[PDB]
Formats: structure tokens, sequence, C-alpha cells
RNA sequence: CAGCUAGUUGGUGGGGUAACGGCCUACCAAGGCAAUGACGUGUAGCUAUGCUGAGAAGUAGAAUAGCCACAAUGGGACUG
RNA sequence: AUUGGGCGUAAAGCAAGCGCAGGCGGAUUGAAAAGUCUGGUGUUAAAGGCAGCUGCUUAACAGUUGUAUGCAUUGGAAAC
RNA sequence: UCCACACCGUAAACGAUAGAUACUAGCUGUCGGGGCGAUCCCCUCGGUAGUGAAGUUAACACAUUAAGUAUCUCGCCUGG
RNA sequence: CAAGGAUAGCACCGGUGAUUGGAGUUAAGUCGUAACAAGGUACCCCUACGAGAACGUGGGGGUGGAUCACC
């Protein structure tokens, strides 16, 4: 049940020897709401083929996401170009405090309660890149225990 | 910049200017001083009525009026309606606004509140134009 | 132990060590050396205790007039370090003082915060246990 | 007995060019309201050299408040440490 | 807005004030503040608080409550 | 943009230097304790804010209990 | 336009990149001191260039002479 | 002792003013074509002189310049 949702449908174009070639570009986010989510941007002369190619790319590039108590473990800032997205853990009940591309990414990934803020640009592809970078840079509290020879997150 | 630099010369915030300055000047008329007291809408008296041409794209004849308020400021105000009873000398009641076509105009005339008659022959959005309910 | 190259250090003792550690981490370098000060010695002792470094070793000249500390980072088998980032708080000029009530928690407890309250440098958790705070040197996670 | 204690200020004499006076200067390190950094300030208080204290120029002097002896004079000199200049 | 201040700064005797005090008086001195912002100009009752903001804080000082000042304008004084 | 921004090509490195005051500043020892941390005490009027409860047919509202912040003094800590 | 003596004090006065300090792959030239002793070539310490990974950047590009990791101080910017 | 009155010269601020200078905004005005390509004389910066006007020329400075070219 890999649900998908459309984030942006731009109308890009080039110029030829007389006239303009117009193609639709779609930014699709595919997620199973259990820990797998990817993104795919595709261009085609028509919306259906563009959506098909974007879904194919999103399913080709899937990333693994780990959740702690339905939320993100520690506060992080994802950077990608001029877009910086701040994610912050939330207690169970606040729900998704995200809006737009971040909200799409978080819901399709499976997180329940996240605090988010877009501190930079508002271009959906770069916001998605920053969000994915922030979630991917995350550290589990068992990898750090293995690294520092602590006792499975014990004090 | 630097903590010492900001300690010496702190951050100065950019100023904020109003969009309808002429509505916030009050003349005492006894001591003859003008004070800055904010007022939503103000009464004025027209001096010259006529038409202007919209800036680049639009093409029309839009009804303006050179109205002098209860203070000593004379402003160009757009009459918002189809047909008017302005006779180059009347009392109107201006409110804030900004028509994009005419440069220099930054006020509107409330219709059907004072000497200026309301806009009849209107059943849609009439409460903005001052029209009695058909009933 | 014998050396060949001259050894220099910055005037700021916390950020000198932080710059050395961060550059070594980014460049995959393992062993680095610097001039030894007692603040740096104590801070390296607590880093070794918390398990962010393999070893730190102080040395003195033959005339007992100069001391230098050399330490190695703890890399795993696939050569990726245990340190992920360093950020200094109490920089020169603007010194950061926080009471116990506002003692920070770095990365929801994953990292550590170096606090030099009254008994030398001290980790955030032990500072919370002792219910007393002070100068906050750097964030290491 | 129990007597309420006056406030004290320690400073360094900056100048003395009148009759029975010594314009002393006191420094403080008040924090900045916003950037939270200590700032060195300077204020020139005045006192009187009534006697037995002299306290010529350059003398590090302790100062205790008192009932106003005159306009702009509300302080008197006390123990002097590091006698120099 | 770069100099301002001649009761302005300090000392002696006396007077006056509920009280200390150039508050006033006679004499003797030239000092006092100021680039860490005097002085000048403009504006404003101050505060607890109201509204807003995740926070740091922004903004107004409704009602009410604490304090100050005024009673057409400008001075003086009796009773207490 | 202290928390929380920048200055090659988008607004922004003075044409360059000698530099007083200011800001910052190598290593070790001792003292004091001005900053820093912490304990006791006094105070920060009432109303307002937040939490709990009672009464108005429930609410708005009223009442009631708890609830911080800063300053001063005194007693300790000595890492910066 | 040139010379002497007095001013003016501006330039695309540009590396369009303030100064100081510590750290971070390498390769190819060239200039100066020092070590060996025909040149040539080798090593060390510095100056000035090209190429180039990590790293940074909106991109061009910078890349141990940084526009990289950081600190200190000064100057400057806040739509046309 | 002293509010106020009269006289007098300085200090700061405000309104207005014949006439005059420039500026912005303006669907379809006149004169040229200065700039963007080597924009047809490469451009730009400081400066001096001159001309209806964009601008022209002298002095110095830059590449934020086209072609050129090397096995
Ligand atoms: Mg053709
Ligand atoms: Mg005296
Ligand atoms: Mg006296
Ligand atoms: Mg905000
Ligand atoms: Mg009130
Ligand atoms: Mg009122
Ligand atoms: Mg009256
Ligand atoms: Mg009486
Ligand atoms: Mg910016
Ligand atoms: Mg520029
Ligand atoms: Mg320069
Ligand atoms: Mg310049
Ligand atoms: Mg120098
Ligand atoms: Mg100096
Ligand atoms: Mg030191
Ligand atoms: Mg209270
Ligand atoms: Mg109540
Ligand atoms: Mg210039
Ligand atoms: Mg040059
Ligand atoms: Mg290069
Ligand atoms: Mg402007
Ligand atoms: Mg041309
Ligand atoms: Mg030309
Ligand atoms: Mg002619
Ligand atoms: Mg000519
Ligand atoms: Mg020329
Ligand atoms: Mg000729």
């Amino acid at each position: 049940e890999f649900e998908e949702r459309i984030v942006k449908l731009k109308r890009i174009s080039k110029t030829t020897k007389g006239g303009r070639n117009m193609r639709f570009s779609v930014l699709v986010v595919v997620g199973n709401r259990k820990g797998k989510i990817g993104y795919g941007i595709a261009k085609a002369l028509e919306v259906p083929n563009a959506i098909k190619k974007a879904i194919k790319a999103a399913h080709n590039s899937l990333h693994t996401i780990e959740i702690h108590k339905g939320s993100i473990y520690h506060e992080v800032i994802g950077r990608s170009g001029a877009s910086r997205v701040l994610l912050k853990p939330a207690p169970q009940g606040t729900g998704i405090i995200a809006g737009g591309a971040i909200r799409a990414i978080i819901e399709l990934a499976g997180y329940s309660d996240i605090y988010t803020k877009n501190l930079g640009r508002n271009t959906p592809i770069n916001m998605i890149h920053a969000t994915m970078d922030g979630i991917l840079k995350q550290l589990s509290p068992r990898r750090v225990a293995i690294l520092r020879n602590k006792n499975l997150n014990e004090l | 910049a630097t903590i010492a630099q900001l300690i010496r010369k702190p951050r100065k915030k950019k100023k904020v200017k109003s969009k309808s300055p002429a509505l916030h000047y009050n003349l005492n008329l006894l001591n003859k001083k003008v004070t800055n007291v904010y007022s939503p809408l103000k009464r004025g008296v027209c001096t010259r009525v006529g038409t202007m041409t919209p800036k680049k794209p639009n093409s029309a004849l839009r009804k303006y009026a050179k109205v002098r308020l209860t203070n000593g400021f004379e402003v160009l105000t757009y009459i918002p309606g189809e047909g008017h009873n302005l006779q180059e000398h009347s009392v109107t009641l201006l409110r804030g606004g900004r028509v994009k076509d005419l440069p220099g105009v930054r006020y509107h005339i409330v219709r059907g509140t004072l000497d200026t008659v309301g806009v009849e022959k209107r059943r849609q959005q009439r409460s903005a134009y001052g029209a009695k309910k058909p009933k | 132990i014998t050396t060949t190259k001259p050894i220099k250090a910055h005037f700021d003792p916390v950020a000198d060590l932080l710059t050395k550690i961060n550059n070594a981490r980014k460049a995959k370098l393992m062993t680095v050396t610097t001039i030894a000060s007692k603040l740096k010695i104590a801070i390296l002792e607590i880093l070794v205790k918390e398990g962010y470094l393999a070893n730190f070793q102080v040395l003195e000249n033959k005339s007992k007039t100069k001391r230098i500390v050399t330490f190695n980072l703890k890399y795993t088998q696939r050569r990726i370090p245990s340190i992920n980032g360093v950020k200094q708080i109490s920089k020169p000029g603007l010194r950061i003082y926080r009471p116990f009530e506002k003692l920070p928690l770095v990365l929801n407890g994953l990292g550590i915060a170096i606090i030099s309250t009254s008994d030398g440098v001290m980790t955030d958790k032990v500072a919370r246990l002792k219910k007393i705070g002070g100068e906050i040197l750097a964030y290491v996670w | 007995m129990k007597r309420n204690q006056r406030k004290v200020l320690i400073g360094i004499v900056k100048s003395t060019k009148n009759a029975k006076t010594a314009t002393v200067q006191v420094e403080s390190r008040f924090k900045h309201p916003l950037y939270h950094k200590s700032v060195v300030r300077h204020k020139k208080y005045q006192a009187h050299n009534e006697g037995e204290v002299l306290a010529k120029d350059g003398d590090k002097v302790q100062i205790v408040e008192t009932r106003p002896l005159s306009a702009t004079k509300r302080f008197r000199i006390a123990k002097i440490i590091e006698r120099a200049k």
C-alpha cells in the first residue's frame, strides 16, 4: 500500500526554431507509511506519462526511515542549497505541525508528531531534499551506543 | 557582525510609513497645530471633479475628485461607482484605499452616508456601496 | 617520544582543540598534537571517559619547560569516527553562563555538553545529578 | 547593639584641586541588557578629606556614603589600601 | 545637537528649614559636568499590566490599582 | 538575525599604512573572591497570567488555593 | 604633458576577496637563503603561479596564497 | 522679596512668497541613435575641456572585451 501524492506540477518549456516545446514536470512522493519513502521528479509531454515516470523513479529510489515513539528522535536541520528545514521532536498528540512538501514527506514516511519549520527557500524540490537530508542524517540511540561503547542507551 | 560592534552601535530598525497619511492629521483650529492622531475615515469637501486615464494596460475614464479634508490637505480621491452627483462643491466622506490604475490616488469615497447620494440600481454587494435593501 | 615539526596552538583553548578534532575527523586523520593546557587536559580526560577518543597522552620537554598533548581519535573498523560534530558555546568575548535550571540537553541526550562548574569540567548528566551548573564550554555529539 | 550598615564603594582618586575634596572614580561591570556581556563604566564620585586620611592623588581609597555634606557631596573616605602616588 | 555651568564647585562663621544641605547670607579660593554623550531639539505622565510572539521580545500605557503633577493663566500667604 | 543573516560575480572590505583609548589575548604557582554556581533570610502591593475548585440552568463572569521574576544581605564552592 | 615649491585627496585606487592566528590530500613549474659539491638534479625553510580530491557555493568557481573547519577585532549592507 | 507692564538686541523653530531649478508619473508627439553582437569608433571608472541632445576628445586605470592563435 505505497500511497502517493502529487506535490508540484510545473509547466516547463524550451524554445525551438519557431514555437515552444511545453512539458509538464511532476514531483511525486511515494511512501508506505511504515518507514519507506522516496521522491521522484519527471517530465513528459502529458500529465499521465509524467506521473507514471515520476512514480517509477520514486519507487526506484526508496530510503529507510526509523521512528522513535512515532516521532523524530533528536532535533535536526536539513540543508540543501538555500533551503534549510528544521525538524524538532514532539510529544504524542500534537500531530503533524508541517505544511506543504515537508508535510507530504512526513505523512508518507509515517511520522505522527513532528515540529517543522522551513527557514529558507520555498521551492518544493529543494525543501524535499532538505527534509530527506535531515531525516537521513538522524542517529539512532543504538548506533551511538555501539560507537561510544555505552550500554544500549543506558545512562 | 560582532558583539562589541553591536554594543557600540545597536541594531536600528527600519521605519514604517502609512498608506493613507492624510487621514491621520488633525488641525486644532484654535492653536493652529497639526497633531498625528489616527482616524479611520475623514470628512472632506471636493473642489474639482473629472476623469483620468488608467496607467498602462487599462483604458477607461475613471472619476476622480480633488477633495480637501477637515484638515489642510488636498487629496485626489476616486469615486467608487457608476454615476455620481458631485458638483465640484460638496461634502464627502473619504476612507482608505488604493486604485491601481490612477497614480497618486490613495483614497475612496464612502457612498450614501452624507451629501453624496448612494448607488441605486444595485442588488449585489450593495452594503459596500450604500444601497437600501429592495425588500 | 620524539617529534620533528614545530607545534603551535591558538590562543583560545577550547576552540583550538575543537578545530583540531573537527579537521582530523573530516580528513580521516587519526593522531594529532597540540600545546598542553590544564583546561585542555581535563576536557580531554572527560572526552576519553565518555568514549569519544581512543587515548590522550601528555608529554614534557627534557627541561620541563614545555608540555604538549597528543591524542588519537576512535575510528571503527570501516573507518568512520564516533564524533559527528563539535560546536563551541563560551567563545572569547561572549562568555555563556547558565544556572542548573537552564543546563542544556544536547541532541536529546545522545551527545554530551562540557560544563566547567566548580570541580573542573563536568558532563551534563553528572552536572544535573550534582544540581549545580556553570560555564558551558562546548557541545560535542 | 545592632546598627544598620551603610553601602561601600572602592575606587581610585582621579583628581584633587580644591579645599578638602577628592574626586574619586568607581568602576563597575554591569551586564548588557541584550547582548549579555560585561561593560566597564566610569562615574566620578566626590568625597571630603576632613583629616587624618589625606588621600592625595592616585591613592586607592575606600568610600562610605553619608548624609549630604553639600550639593553633589554624599561620600566620605575610609581605609586606604595600596598607598601610592 | 561639542562644549555647558558663576550659587555653578569647595572651605570658614551666622541665619532659615521637621531635617542635612549654596537652602540663604558675609569672607576666601576656581572649580563642577562632558565623547562611557553634558548641553541643545523633539516627544512622553511612570508602573503593575492590555494585545501579540514558541521564545528572546515587539507595541499601547483602554478599564481598574500604586505613585507623581494640575485645578482659566501666573504669583503670595493665613489657619492647621 | 544575542537566541537568529551576510559583504569575489546579487546591497555591502574604507585606496593603503603608523597607530592612542576600547575589545581580545601564551604556559605554571599563591592569595583574595569583582564576575560565575549554590544554601538561608527580607522583599518584589492588590488586581492580571497559568493550574485546581466552588457559584451563577452550563458558559462569559465572580470568588478561592497554589503558582514566578529581580534586588539586597549573609553563609559556602574556586573549574573559567 | 616636464622641473622646483605649495594645494586638490578622487579611480574598474581590482585579487571587485580587511587584518591576525591554528588545522585540513596530492601533482607540476619557477625565485631567494641554507645543507652536499661541475652544470643539471636531491633535501629543508619561505615568496610567487598552474592543476586538483575532501570541504564550501544559487551556479560560475575557491580549493594550504581558500571563497574550507573556527576564533578575535575593525569597517560596511538591509528592494528599485 | 516679587507675578505682571514697557523698552531692546541676539538664539532656535514654523507658515507663506512674485520668480526660478531639478524630479517622478503619464497607450500611440518632435530630433537624433548613445548602449546591448567587434552595436558598426570595444566598453567601463576618475578627471578636464566642448557641443541641440544622447554625448565627442585629451590623460591615467581595468577586462566586467569580440577575432587571433600555437601538437
Ligand atoms: Mg529561419
Ligand atoms: Mg567636606
Ligand atoms: Mg560646609
Ligand atoms: Mg516570531
Ligand atoms: Mg490605565
Ligand atoms: Mg484615558
Ligand atoms: Mg475650563
Ligand atoms: Mg500653623
Ligand atoms: Mg540576507
Ligand atoms: Mg556590488
Ligand atoms: Mg581592498
Ligand atoms: Mg571598494
Ligand atoms: Mg600595526
Ligand atoms: Mg591599546
Ligand atoms: Mg589562558
Ligand atoms: Mg502581585
Ligand atoms: Mg478571575
Ligand atoms: Mg571611491
Ligand atoms: Mg592599479
Ligand atoms: Mg582552480
Ligand atoms: Mg527607498
Ligand atoms: Mg549605437
Ligand atoms: Mg560604439
Ligand atoms: Mg544650434
Ligand atoms: Mg571636439
Ligand atoms: Mg575617454
Ligand atoms: Mg581633432
